[PDB]
């Protein structure tokens, strides 16, 4: 009954002929298990498992029912039919090892996408995000579909914000791969119009990105250029002013601009556009026909030093020879990118006026200088960050006035406190100015004072006056303070275990 | 080395501060001498038959 199954299943028979003392054995088991030997044992183990749960089936309806506690699944089989079957299986291995007869079956390799399971599962999901992409979007841009778009959103923002480090241990290359593609498949996905949400999955899908350069097989070396056509049609017609085309695209920009550490890619869309998207920023400073901003600061603090994976501007921007035909960056500018630099170390040195009217939109302008270009070469020269911190400290001097700004410069001062060899100990210039910081807390002190000795005995609402002066003095007190027991106290103290002059004051 | 920072101000003491001698400083051995059977032991149990 058996053979005469496998005669009936497998029709693949091979045709043969026409019609008519003491070996030292050596040992067999040397040779690593692939894949396909092991699929084929098994495959032969799983039509033993078939014929002879089929048999059984037929006892089963053939005796009306009844119980039978060996019908457990393959997973709890117990120890005897990998043993005993096996034992069976072996016998006939080594059966038909002598006169000549084997069956060959397989077809697998463990790789990045096919037949390595977790793989296998990350691009069905690909391969289903793509096709219901190619199917929504002209049902988006006029069903059972659309919940069946609604819950692998939940499902892949799940799973990616749950494992991280699958990412860059464990892969061949789909790491750019399969993320490129969802990227490709979200972005496409971006100004065609939803309901439920996906920036967060976006978001976390970024992050997972960088936690290579092999992506112009990949869309993505193309997205960017894509994503930065969009930053440019968008960002002008904010200048002069839609369905999904609005600032709820700048926090994706930030997750995926935000790679200080990480920048494998090498794109190399390197100076043009960013620097495009500079420009209305200096043209913002103003209103000029503008509904007002919402991530000004933290769309200018994506520019890290050059970091698209390592750039340089301004040589392969006026100099298209070799750059656009032929590259012209990573160790051409030697001084051609700090001239800009220089244009804005000068303004500190003019922002000696009080409120924050001089500098209304400076507080988006001001600390991207700060943080990357300092933050480059800090070893070779660190007089620039010196100078940038110490004329923060003068600009923040301004802040020493009691109300400019509380929802911009505490923001601002979050944005950028750092300091590496910039304080009282490094610059005792910084040493007076926390002198002078200490006097305004004086000040803040006698305030709160006069306001809470005038609270006594029902004068006024002070829940309304006293109250609010005390708000109004701790939260840039909690700015400046924040800086303070953030770093000042970073080199103080050891300062002031070393000898008593540190921190007289 | 240090000793600036964290205790000197702040109650934390030297370890032997008030002595003039150091502590003996056992340590651990490598040779494996015999040692009797204890009988807390998880899984080796005797019996005086």
């Amino acid at each position: 009954e058996s053979l005469k199954a496998m005669i009936a299943w497998e029709w693949t028979i091979e045709k043969a002929r026409e019609g008519e003392y003491n070996p030292q054995p050596p040992d067999l088991s040397g040779v690593t298990l692939s894949r396909e030997l092991q699929a084929m044992a098994e495959q032969l183990a799983e039509n033993y498992h078939n014929t002879w749960g089929r048999k059984k089936k037929q006892e089963l309806e053939a005796k009306g029912g009844g119980t039978h506690p060996l019908l457990v699944p393959y997973d709890t089989l117990t120890a005897k039919e990998k043993a005993r079957d096996r034992e069976k299986a072996q016998e006939l291995l080594k059966f038909l090892q002598m006169n000549g007869y084997a069956v060959t079956r397989g077809l697998k390799d463990m790789e990045l996408d096919t037949s390595s399971i977790e793989k296998r599962f990350a691009f069905g999901f690909l391969q289903q995000l793509l096709r219901w992409m190619d199917i929504s979007q002209p049902f988006i841009a006029h069903i059972k579909f659309f919940a069946k778009i609604l819950l692998p959103l939940i499902n892949q923002y799940f799973t990616n914000h749950c494992l991280y480090f699958l990412s860059t241990p464990a892969k061949v290359l789909g790491s750019g791969g399969h993320a490129s593609n969802k990227e490709k498949e979200m972005i496409t996905s971006l100004f065609c119009k939803l309901a439920a949400l996906v920036r967060h999955r976006v978001s976390l899908f970024g992050t997972d990105a960088p936690a290579v350069a092999l992506l112009p097989v990949l869309t993505t070396l193309f997205q960017h250029i894509a994503q930065h056509q969009f930053g440019d049609d968008v960002i002008l017609d904010d200048v002069q002013v839609c369905s999904i085309y609005s600032l709820g695209t700048t926090k994706n920009t930030y997750v995926e601009k935000l790679r200080p550490a990480l920048g494998e890619c090498l794109a190399r869309l390197a100076a043009a556009m960013p620097v495009a998207f500079l420009e209305p920023q200096l043209n913002e400073y103003n209103a000029c026909s503008v509904y007002t901003t919402k991530s000004p600061r933290e769309r200018a603090i994506l520019g890290l030093p050059n970091s698209v994976e390592e750039m340089c501007p301004d040589i392969p921007v006026l100099d298209r020879l070799m750059a656009d035909i032929g590259a012209r960056y990573t160790e051409m500018p030697h001084v051609i990118e700090i001239t800009l630099p220089m244009l804005c170390s000068y303004l500190p040195r003019w922002w000696e006026r009080g409120p924050e009217a001089p500098p209304p939109a400076l507080p988006a302008g001001a600390p991207p200088p700060c943080t990357a270009v300092t933050s480059d070469h800090l070893n070779s020269l660190l007089g620039n960050i010196l100078r940038i911190i110490v004329n923060n400290l003068g600009i923040d001097e301004a802040t020493w006035m009691k109300r400019l700004a509380v929802f911009a410069q505490p923001i601002v001062s979050r944005a950028r406190p750092e300091l590496l060899h910039s304080h009282f100990i490094p610059t005792i210039g910084r040493l007076r100015k926390r002198a002078g910081k200490v006097v305004a807390e004086e000040e803040q002190l006698r305030l709160e004072a006069k306001a809470e000795a005038e609270e006594g005995e029902l004068l006024v609402r002070d829940e309304f006056s006293v109250l609010c002066r005390d708000l109004y003095a701790l939260y840039p007190l909690l700015i400046r303070y924040v800086d303070n027991n953030r770093a000042h106290w970073l080199t103080e103290p050891n300062a002031n275990a070393e000898e008593l002059f540190r921190m007289v004051g | 080395r240090f000793f600036a920072i964290c205790g000197l101000q702040e109650g934390f003491e030297p370890f032997a501060i008030n002595m003039q001698r150091p502590v003996t400083t056992w340590f651990s051995k490598s040779l494996p001498q015999f040692e009797p059977v204890p009988p807390e032991h998880p899984h080796y149990e005797v019996a005086r038959m």
